[PDB]
């Protein structure tokens, strides 16, 4: 397990993460998302046809931690039970779209939602849960509330630094965690000097990566805060990032030093019926419009996923109105491809030292 | 302000839970109530003497069906849909626009109303707020919804449709000549987004309509983000007016959700599984079709008072469930209607003997057995009004 930088220009970090042993991971770049264990609307079989899907593939804790039980008899994890036995998961706490109630973070325990009741999370419960999911990476137990008052961020840092400790603790006792890398987790809410010490803290832990918690808007206020943040970290290591996932915001945060993404943002554009239309070699056109009612167009010419390669914006335009599943399926084809296309574009610029053009490029269109 | 409709007999001393009465042109309706559906009653060969003698007091009527046959102008000739049917009891009806209606025959909503489709590129129909309240006028129920603007969806529509549904609430309150005769409900919406939601609730209770309904939240959507929007309606809307859950009828969501503060349900679906063989038990349902059940000479439930329990056996039933299957629909239809009028009767029976909580112990042990085999989902939202299993 490494990361190896190709380049580094201008504050962004080209490489590939190997070894994780024959599966390699492209940064900057995103994490396939997931809600329950599933690619939203998609089977195992059309996301393997979807061009560019990512190596790694991000599960929420939120959505499975109630499943527990079952996968703690099941033993093989939540990888195999699902039916992905080969790929790559990283599993994070939240859920960047559904995060449920705040305020229900103590120096003991974290609290999770799902489709029913709390899971209330100790240290030893949540690894008690990483052991039943096993998945490749996980992100550590940590207080992310800080800003959702110095007092508070404060208490972010050193309740998360506690978790961290006491996770890495049971990992070295875990014979099924020992193939398994957990995340730090760097907190301290808009407070700099919370920040810094989060950073530098989480930093001397043998941790696999960081993840950036607490940007979710992205504020030009926390932008600082984050490059602040980033400078403290080793560059060997990767940055992951939550609740960042538009493309703007990506790119301002590539600029500074986070090289992972979660690719929700394709997702909430497919649950409003709508369809990525952006260049990156209108942003998104809304698919119950009458004047796609008659449009035999493909949602983007020249796209090659199964969806503009095979089927109109007429139809889908009926399948929105009547409800129909296919309509979410076609969808998320599509809007998964473009923004995977979108990140290879991203990689492109970097190899070509145009990414200045692209950003702009993306910046017009909003 | 309006003179008010209802009143409250009690109210649980733990949870708040409420007993109440509401007066209606066509009699008191005690609360909390499960509003059966007329026609699928009738559909199952039900009398108004049958359903009468379950003690139903308050039934509804689908506007949409009800308009397509017999049709408003047949009923209003009738004098009213309760003299067309024969029902003396009270009758609710909402507005025509989607309830039960095919999204094949919609078109988009406009500020104009509903827009229906005819079949094979014919011409359409405008369901206008003002409209929708003169074709409930000629129904005559005693209890009348607002026409809303109902999505099933995220991203803008949301929030348009709920002010929207603001919009027609104002409008079916101007069209509406007789408040003294029938009474106007408005409905909240604003999907599962608590903003939203709130928006609503604070917008529609600047109205003074006689009863307020909760929409949007029958189906869809998480167990965890449903009990919490119920409870987010039930912490805004007036205490002196009626709470109606719109399209909930399960019974354990029926306990739960009079514990969170709603008075009047809705539901189609639990009757309906009758269809299939299912008849209601307080361990949750028997598949009669099932073999087991050839031989079993006891009634669905003793201790229900419906005619089917006081008449047939399991095995009778069984086997008219395969050899004379129209004659059996009828028999479970009726013992599943009489099973959640009996849960409501105990659930306010037990409010009013201040036993409230006790009885959702029961009904939960009996259910599922152990707490810890109880839906994750009701034991919080019990324990949010102070109910401990
Ligand atoms: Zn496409
Ligand atoms: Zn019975």
């Amino acid at each position: 397990p490494k990361l190896s930088l190709i380049k580094v220009v201008n504050g962004c970090r080209l490489g590939k993460i190997q070894n994780l042993g024959d599966c390699t991971v492209d940064i900057p770049g995103c994490l396939l998302y997931t809600r329950t264990g599933s690619a939203p609307h998609l089977t195992h079989q059309t996301l393997r046809n979807i061009h560019g899907v990512p190596g790694i593939a991000q599960l929420t804790l939120s959505s499975l931690a109630e499943h527990h039980e079952v996968l703690a008899e099941y033993k093989k994890g939540v990888g195999s039970f699902i039916g992905m036995p080969e790929s790559l998961f990283y599993c994070s706490l939240h859920d960047p779209v559904t995060p449920g109630p705040a305020g229900y973070v103590t120096s003991k325990s974290v609290s999770v939602w799902g489709f029913g009741g709390r899971v209330e999370m100790t240290v030893s419960k949540f690894m008690a849960i990483q052991e039943a999911l096993q998945p490749d990476w996980f992100q550590c137990l940590s207080d992310g509330e800080a800003s959702c008052s110095i007092k508070r961020a404060r208490k972010s840092v050193d309740r998360s630094l506690l978790f961290l400790d006491s996770c890495l603790r049971l990992q070295e006792e875990s014979e099924v965690l020992q193939k398994s890398v957990i995340i730090g987790v760097i907190e301290g809410g808009d407070v700099m000097e919370e920040r810094l010490r989060s950073a530098r803290e989480t930093a001397k832990r043998p941790v696999g990566g960081f993840l950036l918690d607490g940007f979710q808007g992205v504020t030009e206020t926390r932008l600082h805060l984050l490059s602040s943040v980033t400078a403290e970290l080793p560059e060997d290591k990767p940055r992951l990032i939550c609740g960042v996932s538009r493309p703007d915001e990506v790119l301002e945060c590539i600029e500074r030093g986070v090289d992972l993404f979660e690719s929700f943002f394709p997702y909430q554009v497919t649950e409003r019926g709508c369809a990525l239309t952006f260049t990156f070699d209108s942003f998104e056109i809304n698919l119950k419009e009458k004047k796609y009612q008659e449009d035999f167009d493909p949602l983007v010419r020249g796209c090659s996923c199964y969806c503009c390669k095979n089927h109109t914006r007429a139809y889908i335009h009926h399948l929105l109105m009547t409800n129909e599943l296919l309509a979410g399926v076609l969808l998320m084809m599509h809007n998964f491809e473009h923004y995977f296309g979108f990140f290879c574009s991203i990689r492109e610029a970097l190899k070509n030292d145009t990414l200045a053009q692209l950003k702009e490029l993306i910046c017009r269109q909003m | 302000s309006a003179p008010r409709i209802m009143r409250l007999v009690a109210e649980c001393s733990r949870s708040g839970a409420r007993a109440g009465e509401l007066r209606l042109p066509h009699g008191t309706v005690a609360t909390p109530v499960f509003m059966p559906v007329g026609t699928q009653a009738t559909m199952k060969g039900i009398t108004t003497e049958q359903l009468d003698s379950l003690g139903c007091r308050i039934c509804l009527g689908n506007t949409y069906h009800l308009g397509l046959r017999p049709g408003p102008e047949l009923i209003r000739k009738a004098q009213g849909l309760h003299g067309f049917m024969n029902w003396p009891h009270n009758l609710l009806t909402d507005s025509g626009g989607f309830q039960m209606v095919s999204l094949f025959s919609l078109s988009e909503v406009t500020e104009e109303g509903v827009h229906f489709r005819s079949p094979y590129d014919g011409e359409e129909t405008l369901l206008s707020p003002e409209r929708s309240v003169e074709i409930q006028n000629a129904l005559g129920s005693d209890i009348i919804m607002q026409l809303d603007h109902v999505v099933s969806v995220t991203g803008p529509l949301v929030e348009e449709a709920m002010h929207r549904s603001v919009r027609w609430l104002d409008r079916c309150i101007a069209a509406h000549k007789h408040p003294d005769k029938q009474n106007l409900f408005a409905i909240i919406q604003g999907g599962l987004n608590a903003d939203l939601r709130t928006t609503c609730l604070k917008e529609m209770t600047k109205r003074d309509v006689p009863g307020f309904a909760i929409g949007g939240l029958s189906g869809g959507e998480s167990k965890a983000q449903f009990w919490k929007m119920v409870a987010l309606s039930t912490s805004m809307l007036p205490k002196d007016k009626p709470r109606y859950l719109m399209g909930v009828g399960y019974a354990t969501d029926l306990v739960v959700c009079v514990a969170l503060g709603c008075d009047m349900f809705d539901c189609v679906y639990p009757t309906r599984t009758a269809r299939f063989g299912s008849a209601l038990v307080p361990t949750g349902n028997l598949q009669l079709k099932k073999k087991q059940y050839a031989k079993d000479f006891s009634p669905i439930n003793p201790e229900c008072p419906c005619p089917t329990c006081q008449t047939h056996s399991r095995a009778f039933l069984h086997a008219l469930l395969h050899s004379d299957n129209t004659t059996a629909l009828h028999h479970l239809t009726v013992h599943n209607i009489a099973y959640q009028l009996q849960l409501l009767s105990a659930v306010r029976s037990s409010i009013l003997e201040q036993r409230f909580p006790d009885f959702v112990r029961n009904f939960m042990r009996t259910m599922y057995g152990d707490h810890s085999l109880c839906p994750a989902w009701a034991v919080e939202a019990l324990a949010s009004v102070g109910i401990m299993l």
